[PDB]
């Protein structure tokens, strides 16, 4: 482990050039020395602080609310330097850490990073309060390539299905739940109560974890399956016939 | 001896917190307990209680030695102060003393100056680590901050700086950040192995 | 048969009644002071830049 | 009495030096005189708007709503000026006077005014469309100087536990009052209506007073405690026992 | 004579209204009354029926002098006051004569400049103050004020200058205040002792 720290009490200017001493060794370890680095970047938000107090000392156009206008360009030359290259066995994963400012994912910091990164794992604070870890919100959360690294012969074939139909459910339960909490919990239909039940089953099983515990891939899918036995097969329209009378009859 | 207020004393080593601030409170000890050597942040509207929580915390907690910031407030909560400790006392070897034996307080109003709301936050901050050298367990009341960084809006303005939000200047977190990465747990420079701590808990007024 | 029915009907009269009641004094205030504030806060964005 | 009239046809940027010149002479007659001085000053509203127009016409940093962003120590060189010193037997006594803008408490004005002022008299408009006077919301007042102010040989032993029960009462009153617009007259418990009943007769017999009438702090205290026998003496939970002993039974 | 219309005119006292002004409706004389020097404000709106207010005031009234302003009305909306008032006709000592031998009118649309349209308001009080100070009762009528708020604030806008609420400028009540501050009943200045009065009746569009 190789470690940069620049703390609260340290320059601010430095911020500018911590984040590219770690980017420079980590393409020194894996295109040279050949070797798998992961790189991790925490508050990614003072880096960009930072550049908004050295530009507005400069006395330049201002971006949206304060920020430099070259933001967008500037984030890029730090999140672009991570891959694999040809004819080399090393590869660099990146996984940058934001603080959204009151929770906002709108705010110019996370906007530009979702137009640069594949993807963003969403911390929501709703989850937190109520006891539950990790509290990721899986549906603002994303990883767009998830449907080249998953599937039969690298994962299992029963992958995407069990992760789309999981995902609908989730949001089905969640549109559900907004207008059994307005209007009605008895107004509720027959299955709309077997949405709620997966709602509070999912986020007690199959999302809060414990901080020490490892699961495999195959033990996650097996606990996605226990979740969807909850609906009758003909309430997975996101599945297809070949899986179903494969996974579902357990 | 003379100390620069904008520097921070050195130490050997900064250690975890591992013992609770009592205040006098049912709630903020039952439910959201600060420890000793913590950062809090009491924000609230106007006639919410931040004064009058962060003077029975002065009044009654366990910390050895209390300073009290008075940044830009009411001046005749000053005389609050200067009135009902010297009344107050607390029980060490059967002797009484008054509670007005361990605190110092540094007041600048809201009608005095606004430049030196900040070398009045810098002013507490130096004597609440002057103390914990000595081995002791500071308080340090920070009222309204604020207002020291409607006084940073102020000077800023006065240089014509380009704006970072709602008018602030663009280091108003950084001089926060640094301001309140002095409180802590510590172990204190020099010979003799002393341990020391620096609570900060700082209103705001939204 | 007609007071049975009657029963019925002034029951379900009572529950439209507070529903009514309900999305007319909590629901659509509430919706109308998040849009002013959100008009609000627009309009001091604007004076910043 | 010595008046200091700005009208509405008058220069506006002289309504800033018009407060300086009554404190000044209130200064005087208090601190060297040794008077007993009341200020009155009438629509600080007029006066932070002339700050405001001041402050743009030589383009300050603004704060919300165009207000200069010192209006805060502004209106602390003026509210600061009152109270009494060591040594002399005068004092200062300040009644500004405020105009809300479309009744909001939260608009600069009243809200920077609050921060600095010991407390507020709030008039309501509600309570005026109803023909009651005084139109005094007491939930919205404050006064800060009180705790010190009551009690025994300042006024009498029970003051202080009076007034806070009558705040209870008021709130839980007003709470039921708009619990009732929802669920209709013939929900409610039995003690609901008694404090649908508390309200009523508060808001017509402690508050409305008439223009002209001057009532002793101790035949506020009675009417209080006549408002406050509607209840059995279990439901004043904020009165110490010892004081519903004498004074509750009489 | 020569007067500029951004000032007061001198007079010798400000008396107290205490007399009314009759417009031959039942109601707005028995359940809503104004008196002669008042200040009224009215919706300016479309199908409310709004011309009973200036047709009344005009030829059912006790005023002397008539002034109606139109301080940016639409293009047709003006070609209708301009063809009726004309036509409007009062008895007087039994004969039939018409309204515009005691009215003055002015009169801008939305095209002509926006200066013009901004001191259209201080012409008609002028003019108002000026038949007052010989001892007549004028009763002067702005229509749609609003659309003079508006020429307020597109002439702000073209100085640069912060807005306010908005939009509109900071001196926005400070202006609408001002204004209706020139209404009333006053002692004429002047030796043969007479007394005056002006009567503001506005209109908003909201």
């Amino acid at each position: 482990v190789c470690l940069f720290l620049n703390l609260a009490n340290d320059p601010t200017i430095e911020r500018i050039i911590t984040p590219r001493l770690a980017l420079t060794t980590a393409e020194f370890l894996a295109y040279q020395c050949e070797k798998h680095v992961l790189v991790i970047l925490t508050d990614m938000s003072s880096y960009a602080e930072a550049l908004r107090e050295v530009s507005a000392a400069r006395e330049e156009v201002p971006g949206r609310r304060g920020f430099p206008g070259y933001m967008y360009t500037d984030l890029a030359t730090i999140y672009e330097r991570a891959g694999r290259v040809e004819g080399r066995n090393g590869s660099i994963t990146q996984i940058p850490i934001l603080t959204m400012p009151n929770d906002d994912i709108t705010h110019p910091i996370p906007d530009l990073t979702g137009y640069i990164t594949e993807g963003q794992i969403y911390v929501d604070r709703q989850l937190h309060n109520r006891q539950i870890y990790p509290p990721i919100n899986v549906l603002p959360s994303l990883s767009r390539l998830m449907k080249s690294a998953i599937g039969e012969g690298m994962t299992r074939k029963d992958h995407a299905d069990v992760s789309n139909q999981l995902y609908a459910c989730y949001a089905i339960g969640k549109d559900v739940q907004a207008m059994k909490a307005v209007v009605g919990e008895e107004a509720l239909t027959s299955d709309d109560l077997l949405y709620l039940e997966f709602l509070q089953k999912f986020e007690r099983n199959f999302i809060a974890q414990g901080p020490y515990e490892n699961r495999t891939v195959f033990e996650t899918l097996d606990i996605g399956w226990q979740l969807l036995r909850i609906f009758p097969k003909e309430m997975l329209k996101r599945i297809p016939q070949s899986t179903l009378s494969e996974f579902y009859p357990r | 001896q003379v100390w620069p207020v904008r520097q921070v004393r050195p130490v050997t080593e900064k250690l975890p917190a591992n013992h609770p601030l009592l205040t006098g409170q049912r709630v903020l000890d039952a439910l959201f307990p600060c420890v000793q050597g913590g950062t809090t942040a009491i924000p609230g509207a106007f006639g919410c209680g931040k004064t009058v929580i962060s003077q029975s915390l002065s009044k009654y907690s366990n910390s050895d030695v209390i300073i009290y910031v008075g940044c830009g407030e009411r001046g005749n909560e000053m005389s609050e102060v200067l009135r009902d400790f010297p009344e107050l006392t607390m029980e060490v070897d059967g002797k009484v003393e008054s509670i007005m034996k361990r605190t110092a307080l540094v007041a600048n109003t809201s009608n005095m100056p606004v430049a030196a709301r900040e070398a009045s936050i810098y002013t507490g901050i130096t004597l609440s680590e002057y103390f914990r050298d000595m081995g002791y367990h500071v308080s340090m009341m920070a009222d309204s901050t604020s207002r020291w960084a409607e006084a940073l809006r102020e000077i800023s303005g006065r240089l014509a700086e380009m704006p970072a939000d709602s008018g602030y200047p663009a280091y108003l977190g950084a001089r926060l950040a640094s301001f309140y990465e002095r409180a802590g747990r510590v172990k204190c420079l020099g010979n003799p192995e002393r341990e020391g701590s620096v609570s900060i808990v700082g209103a705001v007024s939204p | 048969s007609l007071q049975t029915s009657f029963v019925t009907l002034d029951e379900a009269i009572k529950i439209t009644n507070r529903r009514v009641n309900a999305i007319e004094h909590v629901i659509i205030p509430r919706i109308e002071r998040t849009l002013a504030y959100i008009i609000t806060e627009l309009d001091e964005r604007e004076r910043e830049e």
